[PDB]
Parts: C-alpha cells; structure tokens; sequence
C-alpha cells in the first residue's frame, strides 16, 4: 500500500547485508520512529528494535537500525542459519490512522543441488470404479529439489484438466516426495487406450504408462 | 482585485459603534443578529461601489453611517470613510420662520 | 509473559467466527491490547486495538463497522467476533502487547506476540471421507521391494493424521500434504516400503483418525489377484 | 449572545498610566482577535491598536494591550497621557461571523 | 502531516466563514502567503470547549503541559471550529481519549504515548487498580446535547519552519486584476513589455 520493499536480496556469508524502505512523508518521514520485525515460517513474530536506537533483551548487537530522514535502514554483519525469514517495516501511518506493515524480503541465494528423480504409477483399484470418478495418482519420489513439472497425455492429446501438483516436503533422509492427481470419471477411464503421467527435471524424462485392459 | 471585504457601520450619536453586515465582492453576506431580514447590500463592479438598502426604518435609527475596507474579516478595518449624519424625524420639510 | 491461542478452526461463509486470547500469569489488565492478521501474498495489517482499562475500541478506517472485540476482566481474556465471512480471509491472526513509551517518535511497538489462529473458509465443508486401499501388481513389482498404501479422498477439514496398524510401523512410513481443487477438495497419499515375503503372511491395515467429524474408518488391504 | 464589557467613564491625569478593560460575557476572550479603536468626536474612527499585541506604524509606542484569558478580559494599557488622547476607545470581537464592538 | 513538494494559497482557508475561533501569533495573519517558509508542520486533534483557551503560549494547565507543550519561539497558527453533529452521538461518545498524570514535563514538540500507570505513594503496584496508583489515561465526557463550553472541538495547529533550506511551500505570485486599453506595464515570463 503506503509502504513498498524490494522483493529479494542477495548476500554473501560475511559481508554486510543492508535493506532499504522507502515509504511517504506522513507515516516515516515525518518523525514517527520504525519498528522491524522477522516472519519465520512456522512461528510467530517477534520484536527485534524499536525506535532504531535501543536494544531489546534476547537480542543480538548484531542488527542495526538507521533512519536517514525519509527512509530507514537495517544493516547486518554476517549470515548465519536463522535468517531464512521475511523482514518488514512497521510504522504509524496518520493518514491510515493506524499501523501498516512492508512488503518482505526473502533472504535466500542457493542451497539445491541436484539429484535424480523417480516416478511410479498406480492405477485405481475395483472398489474406486462404482464411486463415479476415477483419480489418477502419478507419484514421485526419491528427488531434489522439489521443483517437478507434471504432464497428463493420454497417448493422444494432452489433458489439461484436473491436474494438479503438491507441494514436496522433506523426507527422513533430506530427500522430497510428491503426488499429482487427476480428477476423471470411469464412463470415459475405459475407453481410452492408455494413461501416463509425465515429468521432467533438469532434463530428464522418464515415462511410465498403465494398461486399464 | 485583492480579495478583501466590505462592511458597514453605524453609529448613534453618544453611543457606541453598531457593526450592521459584511459582503465580499461575489454574493457572500453576513449581517446581525438584530439587523436580521432587513439588510440588502449589493456590489456593482462596473460602477466600482457597494450599497445598502435598509428597510422598515425608524427613529431609533438615527446614526452615523461608515463605510470602511475590511482587510482581515475577523480583524481590524485599515480605512474609514467619513460619516453621513442621517435623521429619522417628521412628515415633511417645511421653511423656518 | 506468554500468550496461548487456539488452534485452527473453520466455519461457512457468512457466520460468525469466535476465538479467545488467553493470557498466562498477569501484566494483562494494565496495557493495551490489538490484534494482527497475517496474510500468505500479501503484507500485514492492523484491524484494531482495544484498551481493557476503559473499554474502548480503536479500530483504523480502513476496516468497516463489521468487526467487534470485546475484553474481560475477571479472568483476563479476550474474546474476538467477526461475522460476513468473505472468500479472502484465509489467514491466521495474532494477539499481539503495545508498549508505549516518551520520545519524538511515540510509534506503536509489538513486543510481545500470541501463537496464532488458522481461520480458513471455503467451500466444501465438512462430509464423510472415503478411502481407497492401494494394492501392488505383477509388473509393478519387479524385485523384493513393494509399494503399496491407502489413498484417502474428499476429507474436511485439516489436519488429518494417517496411523499405520496403530503405530507399529514406523521405518519407511510416508505422508503426503493436501492440495487445493477446483472444488475446494483435499487428497492425501501414504504409501509404505515392505520387503515381498511378507505379503503373504502379514496384512497391512490403515487408520485414519479424524477428529473434527469423529469417524474413524478401518479397511482392509488386499493384493490384486488378476496382476 | 456575546457581549463586550467596556467602563463606561475613565479618567486619568496626563504623564501617568491607565488601563482599560474589555470583558466578554460567554466567548473567552482569547478565541477571537480584540481590535481597539480611537475615535475623535466629529470625525471616523482609526485603528490604534491590533492583534493584541501589534501596533500600527504611525500610532505612538504607548498604545500597548494585553490579553487576560482567565478573566475574559482585554486590557490595553495607555502610559503617558496627553491632550490629543482625549478620544472614544471601542474594542472589536467576531464570534463567528458577526462582528460585535464594545 | 508533513507539507512538502506542494504549493497552496491560504485564502480558501479563510472565506470558509465556519470557524469559531482563528488565533495566529509569530506573524500578522494578512502577510503570511507572501512570505515564504520551507516546511509546514500540521496536527490534528480533538479538544473540549473550555481548553481552547489554554492553547497559547505562557501558561501552565493540564493539558497543555501534559499533552502538547508550547514553547516561547512559537510561530505556529492555529484553527479550531464546532463539528458536533459528527464527532458526537448519543448514548457516550468515548472513543477519544486524554492524558491526565504526568510525572514531570515535557519538551514542545514533543508526543507521549506512555500508557505506564503513574504511581503516586512510595510503593509498586505492579499494574493493578488499587491504592497509590491511578491510570493516567482518562476517557472524555463528550455528548451532543451540552451547551458551548463542553462541546467536541476540532483544533488544529499549523506551524512554520525556517531554516538554511530554499522554500519549497509557499504562496505564488497572486492574480492581479486584468487591465486592457491603457498604457501599462507587463511582464509575461519572457519581456518586460510596456505598452496598451
């Protein structure tokens, strides 16, 4: 809205990482204090500086916090392996008559190297049949990262309807696995030749096809 | 030109000053509370001056009438015109004797 | 101190949600008291924030009369009401503590934080979930390893746990995520790794607990006898 | 309904220092600009003093007022008396839009 | 609010013909659109009837030393007016809200937003309502059927800043009126032109 941030920023583990936030002369520039704070994925925000010149308890020296008239500051020394996180800029807007948050930035480079993947499938069972629909499940498992496009053909035009693609989660040995679906009916599951899902990562494609008959 | 204010006021003779309205150079008008409904003040820009019609006069209207330029409208007046003396008396003129 | 929340809870749309802020110990009944909402797409905002002292509400104007907040001080609680449910209000809110202090600046600081609330609404509320045992095939197993499992469809609402033969298995279990539909409809997978000897002479069961509609359906798992 | 409150009769030997109130009835008398006028008999009225503090260049330096906001009142205050003093004093209010004197 | 990169006159300002009240010291009110200053500095906030009087500089109250100080360099120009019928409702309007207890003064220009309950006896309370301790924040009495001294008023201040800094808001040169057929003197941003 008021308040924009830059989407993602890019650093090194030992060099100095700044963000700059820009917002109007009615909520930032025109003498209210700023406030940042880290969004983890998975817990709740907590306080990190306010007013960009004490420091809160639990809190490491490390972060610093600016305002330089307009727009304000924060300025770190180091990347170590917490800062997976969004930071955002939090000040009084008059014009809102309230508190308006930033946008977020993500700090992340690269940490994927590649692996090879494997897809299995499995078509439905009898008693999925008299249900009036038929899923079509193509799994994948065994691969890294999880950034697997997913293609339906049914050896003669490709389906674009009902596809869809899970996000992957990491396994117990740091690997991901997935699943894709498909939505159909068993009126048309039996008059088609042949089903297959296919999928390709960094290049390559491998194939897998059942026979209903 | 200047957008200032125009107003006009009376004043009896042995009392004090009675402020009786105020108009700008457009159709805006104020007028008091006791003068109420019987002040009429127009402005002709092309004879370059303002006059004011009152109505349903009487002998408590006898004073002494300026008109003056009004630079600040809740502030002083810079310029005062000379006061026209105006009697409310009698029927008719008649000659000395 | 700590701030404990509820869980995540889902309704229609066009009723009236109802969460609690719980605090724990005290430094409850002297400051004041807002809440925050988190949004995945897009950044946060600031509905309001109500004093419990006085009891009176501050909200911003770019919310309509349609919320309301209500404070206790008999057990230092918070209640919070928002009824006209609409199609964007998969997010989860936050309890949140103002800490005001002496300075030019006077801006509004969020010390301390509740856990969070996961309202989601949608459509396709709350029905019997049906599962579909997974069996192996001839040509799907070539070696002494084989894949099979229980595919669980049409299940409201989140989160739902998978049990396999009541927690006896716990070596090459896995779990699948939900995913969106074009229908609001969620699928998981769970599939396992069993060595080929013992599917003659161990059965494979699948438990599905499911807490918000209280089922719990129990099927059996058989090997294709045709492939 | 508001009304400024000016004695009627003041009088001051010349070379001393006098003061002259203007009370208002209900508006406080801060809220609203208090003009002071000095008006020769048989002749307009001029402005002697203004903005409560600021005087007009041409009028004498003595010419100084002060503002009582706790007593509703206007005072301006006149140090060194002479002949040509000897004039009508009137003090000036707007309310909101319309102008009452003293 | 910050004015800045923005041009305005302030004669609309005044023909409104609805304010109540209109103070402005540090300038004469006639003369402050000609002159030009770098930045104007404005606040917004509600006031009672009977504490528009205490918004001057030089005296000591409870709400002008409490809330929003006023120093002796004070070039500020301030306007408050009725608006009753919509800041006011039946029933208790109490949504403003003030500051009553302090615990020593405050530098101009400055705002506090400390909602600390402010202890009178020698003892800590520990932030709860019983003795030695009072909460500071205190709520209004506004009702739309009072009289005049007790009404919801709108009062804000606009100051001026002057410092080493070219002037960025501040009146423009005004329209003169439009004279024709005499011998005049003219300038139209290129010539200075004299003639009919």
């Amino acid at each position: 809205s008021v308040l924009t941030q830059p989407p993602s920023v890019s650093g090194a583990p030992g060099q100095r990482v700044t963000i700059s936030c820009t917002g109007s002369s009615s909520n930032i520039g025109a003498g209210y204090d700023v406030h940042w704070y880290q969004q983890l994925p998975g817990t709740a925000p907590k306080l990190l500086i306010y007013g960009n010149s004490n420091r809160p308890s639990g809190v490491p020296d490390r972060f610093s916090g600016s305002k330089s008239g307009t727009s304000a500051s924060l300025a770190i020394t180091g990347l170590q392996a917490e800062d997976e996180a969004d930071y955002y800029c939090q000040s009084y807007d008059s014009s809102l008559s309230g508190s308006v948050f930033g946008g977020g930035t993500k700090l992340t480079v690269l940490g994927q190297p590649k692996a090879a993947p494997s897809v299995t499938l499995f078509p439905p069972s009898s008693e999925e049949l008299q249900a009036n629909k038929a899923t079509l499940v193509c799994l994948i498992s065994d691969f890294y990262p999880g950034a697997v496009t997913v293609a339906w053909k049914a050896d003669s035009s490709p389906v674009k309807a009902g596809v869809e693609t899970t996000t992957p989660s990491k396994q117990s040995n740091n690997k991901y696995a997935a699943s894709s679906y498909l939505s159909l009916t068993p009126e048309q599951w039996k008059s088609h030749r042949s089903y297959s899902c296919q999928v390709t990562h960094e290049g390559s494609t491998v194939e897998k096809t059942v026979a209903p008959t | 030109s200047g957008g200032y204010f125009w107003s006009w006021i009376r004043q009896p003779p042995g009392k004090g000053l009675e402020w009786i309205g105020c108009i700008y150079y457009s159709g805006s008008t104020n007028y008091n509370p006791s003068l109420k409904s019987r002040v009429t003040i127009s402005v002709d820009t092309s004879k370059d001056q303002f006059s004011l019609k009152l109505s349903s006069v009487t002998a408590a209207d006898t004073a002494v009438y300026y008109c003056a330029r009004q630079l600040w409208l809740r502030g002083r007046f810079d310029y005062w015109g000379q006061g026209t003396l105006v009697t409310v008396s009698s029927a008719s003129t008649k000659g000395p004797s | 101190v700590q701030l404990v929340e509820s869980g995540a809870e889902v309704k229609k749309p066009g009723s009236s949600v109802k969460v609690s802020c719980k605090a724990s110990g005290g430094t409850f009944s002297s400051y004041a008291i807002s809440w925050v909402r988190q949004a995945p797409g897009q950044g946060l905002e600031w509905m309001g924030g109500i004093i419990p002292i006085l009891g009176i509400a501050n909200y911003a104007q770019k919310f309509q009369g349609r919320v309301t907040i209500t404070a206790d001080k008999s057990t230092s609680t918070a209640y919070m009401e928002l009824s006209s449910l609409r199609s964007e209000d998969t997010a989860v809110y936050y309890c949140a503590r103002e800490n005001g202090y002496s300075g030019y600046g006077a801006a509004a600081n969020f010390d301390l934080w509740g856990r969070g609330t996961l309202v989601t609404v949608s459509s396709a509320s709350t029905k019997g979930p049906s599962v579909f045992p997974l069996a192996p095939s001839s040509k799907s197993t070539s070696g002494g390893t084989a894949a099979l499992g229980c595919l669980v469809k049409d299940y409201f609402p989140e989160p739902v746990t998978v049990s396999w033969n009541s927690g006896a298995l716990t070596s090459g279990v896995h779990t699948f995520p939900a995913v969106l539909q074009s229908s609001g409809l969620y699928s998981l997978s769970s599939v396992v790794t069993v060595p080929s000897s013992s599917l003659g002479t161990q059965t494979y069961i699948c438990n599905v607990n499911h807490k918000p509609s209280n089922t719990k359906v129990d099927k059996k798992v058989e090997p294709k006898s045709c492939d | 309904n508001f009304m400024l409150t000016q004695p009627h009769s003041v009088s001051e030997s010349p070379g001393k220092t006098v003061t002259i109130s203007c009370t208002g009835s209900s508006g406080s008398i801060a809220s609203n600009y208090v003009q002071w006028y000095q008006q020769r008999p048989g002749s307009a009225p001029t402005t002697v003093i203004y903005e409560d503090n600021q005087r007009p260049s041409g009028v004498p330096d003595r010419f100084s007022g002060s503002i009582d906001s706790s007593s509703n009142s206007a005072s301006l205050t006149i140090s060194g008396l002479k002949t040509e003093d000897e004039a009508d004093y009137y003090c000036q209010s707007y309310d909101s839009s319309n102008v009452v004197f003293g | 609010k910050r004015i800045s990169n923005c041009v305005a006159d302030y004669s609309v300002l005044y023909n409104s013909a609805s304010f109540s009240t209109f103070k402005c010291y540090g300038v004469s009110p006639t003369k402050l659109n000609d002159l030009c200053f770098t930045n104007v500095y404005a606040d917004s906030f509600v006031i009672r009837g009977d504490e528009v009087r205490q918004i001057a500089p030089g005296q000591t109250g409870k709400i002008a030393d409490y809330n929003y100080k006023l120093p002796d360099d004070f070039t500020g120009c301030v306007i408050a007016w009725n608006s009753n019928n919509l800041d006011s409702k039946v029933g208790g309007n109490y949504n403003y809200l003030y500051r009553l207890f302090r615990k020593s003064n405050l530098k101009p220009f400055e705002r506090d937003i400390s909602t600390e309950i402010y202890q009178a006896g020698s003892t800590p309370c520990n932030g709860v309502e019983g003795f030695n301790c009072y909460f500071p924040l205190q709520s209004y009495g506004f009702q739309p059927t009072n009289g005049v001294g007790y009404q919801p008023y709108r009062v804000v201040v606009l100051s001026f800043e002057l410092l080493h800094a070219p002037a960025t808001v501040c009146g423009p040169k005004k329209s003169t009126n439009l004279v024709k057929n005499k011998c005049v003197n003219f300038n139209f941003n290129g010539l200075t032109g004299t003639g009919v």
